[PDB]
């Protein structure tokens, strides 16, 4: 509808369609950055006249991806570690306090981490 | 009283009772800080100032150790650098590893000091980890991450006695001592945003600027502010055609190092409803056109009403430089007019202070001298709302001398002790007779301040006649070195429109239904007739009720893209500094109308900056010393206030009331933020809710 | 002082008669409590109201037409600058560096 | 201890309830203020918490807001004074509070055994509350009552030189209703 | 040469002994991601990489709306 | 030799010199200059000794990767090391070395800064190409092409 196309939204009100080249990305829809220049819209230059669409670089949402992670409990403790699940390989070790009642994401692999007791909380 | 003290062989003398840091700056010799600041009460909490006194067994803090004659002070032994980094290492040992995420990387104090005065490794491997702590949310100007704070009680000063916000505090004990609010609520004040300049580390940062640059990409622009009447110097970071964020720079003599969240925090307006390009009007839509075809369609609609003498109606905004209000005026004058003034919707066609003496209508007393008023007079103002830095200015003395705040008009939560009189002239007339005249009779420095929404009512002819009756009655007000009679306005072209006689004092004139209507920049026009028939031009930077009022529109440039003259409420004449250009094909707003005075057949003889500013010295000589304020001699000054003593005029006894309705929405500029929408969901127009709405 | 070193140095026309040049000395930031880089006065030209800062269309990058715009020079005293200036025939402007009032401070201050 | 710096709104406790003095300690609070200088009432604060706190049970988030206006101070101020000290219970806490001191002096004469008796017969380690609402098994530090050692001490009153056999009989006098005599 | 697979480019290239094809499990990349057919450069075709600004302007022009003075 | 740098003073090696100083000279040392720095590189593999490679100084020397990502410290000279660099204290240098081409020198200007203030590169072949009006003249075409060869010219080198 070229509205959903052109705006950044939280989820994709339809699901995506993966031989869609007018989609900010394979796996999405909309452009997940309000600054994110939107795919038709750029597309939509002299320079792709002549071009197949196809074969252009197209690689997967990483927002859509991060959130296929399911979220990570931790066990009678309220602050979890993270490292990037590769250690040297991975991002600086930081701790997250998880005393609120949700979940908090890590600040760089983007992995949620909560308390058990929250659970339930949490999925509804 | 000065002591002659010594650090590291070097001779200092300072008043007695400085601190040792203050005697070390001074002196040349840099002592490191995190809990030190020159401008909040004195704390010793974070120990990395530590000093050797030359005969004394323990290491004094030099911020809170008072300065003695005789006192030698080593601040560079052996002994002080195995303090800094012991006391480095304690700073890092629970500090998150953060710095690629955290948006005080370039800029941070923590690092630099560090990195200069702690050791290059550090011996933390404990398998416990780092504490841990929650993000206190205070709303959506402040952006919490507390595991980086190191408890530096920076915010806590802050926002207790310059703010005078007492919601923010320590709770908690030891290691779990945590900053915040407690409870689950906001930070309410209008300087709360300061807090994230003082805070050294990534606790506090900036909400609306989190992750959008690093400091070392943004270039730094000295420049004013046009948001109040104050014109607190600023510091605009730019990168390449995008203005990132405002901060504050020191000037003792207008802000002190504070800005109000209006000025930092509105720059997100500038790129929103931006007019880029020329409009015209055809019917119901507005429509693209160029320069040329904008102009000489100006030139057709000018001839096709043919105004007279007092038809053709000038009206200038509050965000509107001097250099377009002269040029304006000029080229009004050309075409046999007069019919010129600003937006406002003051009751009487010349204003109750009028415009013949500078002395009625600036701030005469000067913001730096408030330091040493005695008694205070407010008539009809909320400076809290309109000048917010000068209201904790006032906030300042108050707290640490004996001075007395008398207040008449509309009651306002304020941040000091307010001796409320009443909410009419009648109060005020009573106040000036009983005892509250008699405290300002025998007050050494005495200070009355009168708001600029009092010539917006009913009795602003009675309010100037109870003041200037009082003064010039009372031979302490106006002395050869004191000036006691203030004017503190809200908008920043007021006082260079008066300067230059950008006024009507013609009753007879300001009635004439025009037909040519030149608004520059002009928005407040609810109350200012327009009529339908009438050919209306707008020239600004903002899309908002001028502009849709408008039958062409001509794009202007901001503050931020302009070298632009502006006088405060003091008189003191400031100049911008241009950082960015404007968008589209937006020109100079001096240009556009010497542009236009060509096709009118009234050409200015204005070809460049240079000449332009030099026509402000033949409008008023003092335009052209910047920074530098005139004042009105005591004779000239007298008869002025005399001019304003009118008998025979009644009091109507009605409320002064504010004139400010929304804190945030004051101009086009801040209605335009997106920062100021969230501001007024969470925090309010009065910023008087204390929970959060919109955040979840 | 009085020779037109200008008439040798090569530098383009241009600089003379539209650049407009600020010495001034850098303010203190309001995030940093350091006060190093306030110690040094510094030259700089004034941006040009057009053609300072354009948008290129094929990658975003930042163009401009200005060759003076990343261009600060140093000096270590103001009559140095001055000197410099008027040496270049440069058309410039002085911006006076703001200076703090001292205030005592101490600790007992906080009850008294 | 439990230290926690932040308030989270729950049924138990929310600003929403209301809270007052009762009468009898209306008058009672006016003379802890007598004993300080007017100019300086503000040191009330602790008093005036401890009076809230024996009157409704705990020191609510109504008690501190209630003694912040009864002495005409700003809320977060109180929100120190309270999170500072850890006698002031921002919990509905039990009946009786059961501190045991596990310092040095005390640890040499056997607390832990103290510690572990009472565990496996109230079934609530330490920090937890009894499902009844009747006790609350809290670690303490050091009370001042080290000469006599094996020393515990529940609500306002004190035990010293105990055992683990003596321990369970003073929690089966407090669960059958019956005050075990304290020395 | 851009048609040999990114897998055994660097076989080729003496840059190990372990093929992919004998790379332990743990030794693999792990792609949330699915893998298509490789693709060669594409140059001098009209599947070449088209270069663009990933970023919208910096400034929106106003909207412009009438309303009738009184 | 004469001012010997990084380890030069803990290997044996000679120099040959030459007595005509003609080209065919210089074709000579340079090939005992082939055998000699043979001789050292053989040295240098038996006597390399363990140890850090770099100063231990994380204020001048990045730290390592895994202890950037464990470290608080570390982290921090990591991000200051490549957003502002290191600054030098304030001075003026001359160093010199033995390089293939000849006597290569900088003339670095410290302002106690992290950038520095000027860097002159002496270069051997600049030197060496200003002579060649000198050393050619009178000599025939084709003697100029070896004369140019025998001063190993790079022109990098000397329009630095
Ligand atoms: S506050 Fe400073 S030290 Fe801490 S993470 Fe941010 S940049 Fe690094
Ligand atoms: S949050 Fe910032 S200003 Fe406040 S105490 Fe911590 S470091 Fe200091
Ligand atoms: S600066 Fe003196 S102890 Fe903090
Ligand atoms: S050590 Fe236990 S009461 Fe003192
Ligand atoms: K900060
Ligand atoms: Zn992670």
């Amino acid at each position: 509808s070229t509205k959903e196309l052109t705006t950044a939204r939280i989820k994709d009100i339809s699901k995506p369609d993966e031989n869609n080249l007018q989609q900010q990305a394979p796996n999405r829809i909309s452009p997940w950055s309000k600054s994110q220049k939107p795919r038709a819209e750029a597309q939509d230059n002299v320079r792709f006249a002549v071009k197949d669409l196809a074969k252009q670089p197209r690689p997967y949402a990483a927002i859509d991806l991060i959130y296929k992670q399911p979220i990570r409990y931790i066990e009678h403790d309220n602050v979890a570690v993270c490292d990037g699940n590769g250690g040297a390989q991975g991002h600086p070790k930081v701790y997250i306090n998880l005393d609120q009642n949700k979940a908090i994401p890590c600040g760089y692999c983007g992995l949620r981490f909560a308390q058990a007791a929250f659970k339930e909380d949490i999925e509804s | 009283k000065e002591v002659e003290l010594t650090v590291d062989g070097v001779k200092v003398s300072i008043e007695a009772g400085s601190s040792i840091i203050q005697a070390a700056e001074k002196a040349g010799v840099t002592i490191p800080r995190y809990c030190y600041h020159e401008k909040l009460a004195v704390a010793g909490n974070c120990r990395m100032c530590l000093v050797e006194i030359e005969r004394s067994p323990k290491l004094a803090a030099s911020c809170a150790m008072p300065v003695q004659n005789g006192m030698s002070v080593l601040t560079n032994t052996p002994k002080i650098k195995k303090a800094r980094e012991g006391v480095t290492e304690m700073l890092l040992e629970n500090h998150p590893l953060d710095c690629p995420v955290c948006d005080q990387g370039g800029e941070c104090d923590l690092q630099e000091q560090s990195l200069r005065y702690g050791s290059d490794r550090g011996r933390f491997h404990e398998i416990v980890g780092k504490r841990a702590v929650e993000n206190k949310a205070i709303g959506p100007l402040i952006k919490t991450s507390m595991n980086r704070c190191i408890h530096c009680t920076r915010c806590v000063r802050f926002l207790n006695d310059v703010a005078g916000a007492p919601e923010f505090g320590t709770a908690g004990r030891g290691n779990d001592m945590q900053i915040g609010t407690y409870v689950e609520r906001n930070v309410n004040s209008e300087l709360s945003a300061n807090v994230i300049d003082l805070c050294p580390v990534g606790a506090l940062t900036s909400k609306p600027y989190a992750f959008r640059a690093r400091p070392w990409e943004l270039k730094r622009t000295e420049t004013i502010d046009v948001h109040d009447a104050l014109g607190s110097n600023v510091r605009v970071d730019t990168r390449g055609i995008e203005v990132m964020r405002v901060l504050p720079r020191l000037n003792d003599e207008i802000n002190e190092e504070w800005i109000s969240d209006k000025t930092r925090f509105a720059c997100d307006g500038l790129k929103t409803q931006r007019l880029t390009k020329p409009l015209i009007r055809q019917g119901n839509t507005f429509v693209d056109a160029t320069w040329e075809e904008a102009l000489a369609t100006i030139a057709e609609g000018f001839q096709k009403v043919q105004p007279k003498e007092n038809e053709i109606k000038a009206i200038v905004g509050s965000l509107t430089d001097l250099e377009s209000i002269v040029a304006l005026k000029d080229l009004v004058n050309k075409l046999g007019s007069e019919n010129v003034s600003t937006d406002g919707d003051a009751t009487t066609v010349p204003p109750a202070h009028g415009a013949d003496f500078r002395s009625n209508y600036i701030f005469n007393s000067t913001i730096d001298n408030i330091e040493e008023a005695d008694q205070i007079l407010l008539v009809g103002t909320n400076p809290r709302h309109e000048a917010a830095v000068l209201n904790a200015r006032i906030r300042k003395v108050w707290l640490r001398s004996d001075l007395e705040v008398h207040h008449v008009g509309e009651e306002f939560d304020s941040t000091f002790e307010l001796n409320h009189l009443g909410s009419d002239v009648n109060a005020l007339a009573k106040a000036l007779t009983g005892e509250v005249g008699k405290k300002l009779s025998e007050a050494s420095k005495p200070l009355i301040i009168i708001g600029s929404g009092v010539t917006e009512t009913q009795d602003a002819e009675a309010v100037y006649a109870t003041v200037a009756k009082f003064v010039t009655s009372n031979a302490n007000i106006v002395t050869p070195e004191w000036n006691g009679f203030n004017l503190l306005h809200r908008e920043a072209s007021r006082v260079g429109a008066l300067d230059v006689g950008f006024t009507t004092q013609s009753p007879e004139v300001a009635n004439t239904k025009a037909k040519f209507i030149y608004l520059l920049g002009a928005d407040e026009i609810v109350n200012k007739d327009i009529p339908k028939d009438a050919f209306v031009v707008y020239q600004g930077h903002h899309g908002d009720l001028g502009a849709s009022f408008a039958d062409v529109i001509l794009p202007g440039s901001a503050y931020t893209e302009k070298t632009a003259t502006y006088v405060n409420t003091e008189g003191r004449v400031q100049s911008t500094r241009a950082a960015t250009n404007p968008p589209g094909v937006a020109r100079e707003d001096w240009m556009i109308i010497r542009a236009l005075s060509e096709y009118l057949g009234a050409t200015l003889p204005y070809d460049n900056l240079y000449e332009m500013r030099s026509r402000l010295a033949d409008v008023a000589p003092h335009l052209l010393r910047h920074e530098v304020v005139e004042p009105v001699s005591e004779g000239i000054a007298k008869v002025g206030f005399q001019s304003l003593v009118k008998p025979g005029i009644q009091s109507k006894g009605v409320l002064l009331k504010n004139p400010i309705e929304n804190f945030y929405f004051t101009d086009v500029i801040s209605k335009s933020s997106p920062t100021m929408a969230k501001c007024v969901g969470s925090f309010g127009s009065k910023i008087e809710k204390i929970k959060d709405e919109k955040a979840n | 002082t009085d020779l037109a070193k200008e008439l040798v140095s090569g530098a383009p026309k241009e600089l003379i008669t539209e650049r407009v040049a600020r010495i001034y000395q850098e303010a203190k930031a309001a995030t940093q409590s350091g006060q190093h880089n306030t110690e040094t006065w510094k030259i700089d030209w004034d941006i040009l109201n057009k053609g300072n800062r354009w948008e290129n269309d094929l990658m975003g990058y930042q163009s401009s037409s200005d060759y003076m715009q990343g261009t600060i020079l140093k000096f270590d005293t103001r009559e140095g600058a001055i000197r410099f200036a008027k040496g270049q025939g440069w058309d410039y402007y002085i911006q006076e560096p703001k200076v703090r009032r001292f205030v005592k401070k101490d600790y007992s201050a906080n009850f008294y | 201890s439990h230290m926690i710096s932040v308030h989270r709104d729950t049924p138990k406790d929310n600003p929403e309830i209301p809270f007052e003095f009762t009468k009898e300690n209306l008058e009672r609070a006016k003379e802890i203020i007598a004993k300080y200088p007017p100019q300086y009432k503000k040191g009330a604060v602790m008093p005036l918490l401890d009076l809230g706190q024996r009157q409704l049970g705990f020191t609510s988030i109504s008690v501190m807001n209630y003694v912040a206006k009864y002495l005409d101070m700003p809320p977060m101020r109180v929100y120190e004074v309270a999170t500072f000290y850890t006698m002031y219970n921002r919990k509905p806490m039990g009946k009786y509070n059961v501190q045991v001191c596990t310092t040095t002096p005390c640890q040499l004469c056997g607390s832990d055994g103290i510690m572990k008796a009472i565990t496996e017969h109230l079934q609530i380690r330490p920090g937890q509350t009894t499902p009844d609402n009747l006790f609350t098994l809290q670690e303490v530090e050091c009370l001042g009552a080290c000469v006599n050692a094996p020393m515990i001490a529940v609500n306002d009153d004190f035990y010293e030189d105990l055992t683990p056999e003596r321990t369970v009989e003073i929690l089966k006098g407090f669960q059958s209703g019956d005050i075990p005599k304290p020395g | 040469m851009s048609e040999v697979e990114p897998g055994w480019h660097y076989w080729l290239a003496y840059g190990t002994d372990v093929p992919p094809n004998q790379l332990k499990p743990e030794e693999k990349s792990v792609r949330a991601y699915p893998v298509k057919k490789h693709v060669p450069n594409l140059t001098y075709t009209d599947g070449a990489y088209v270069p663009y600004n990933t970023a919208r302007p910096k400034c929106a022009t106003w909207d412009p709306k009438v309303t009738e003075r009184p | 030799k004469s001012q010997p740098y990084d380890a030069y003073d803990k290997v044996d090696f000679d120099i040959a010199v030459g007595t005509k100083g003609d080209c065919y000279d210089r074709y000579l040392i340079r090939m005992t200059e082939f055998r000699q720095s043979l001789r050292i590189i053989e040295q240098c593999c038996n006597q390399m000794p363990p140890g850090p490679v770099k100063v231990e100084d994380f204020k001048v020397a990045p730290p390592p990767r895994a202890l950037m990502k464990e470290d608080m410290e570390a982290l921090i000279h990591h991000f200051l090391l490549y957003t502002k660099g290191y600054a030098v204290p304030a001075g003026e240098t001359y160093t010199a070395i033995e390089a293939p081409k000849g006597e290569m020198a900088v003339y670095v200007v410290s302002d106690g800064s992290e950038r520095p203030y000027r860097c002159k590169i002496r270069a051997p072949g600049f030197a060496h190409l200003g002579a060649f009006d000198h050393i050619a003249r009178g000599h025939f075409l084709p003697d100029a092409v070896a004369i140019i060869g025998t001063m190993d010219l790079v022109f990098g080198e000397v329009d630095r």
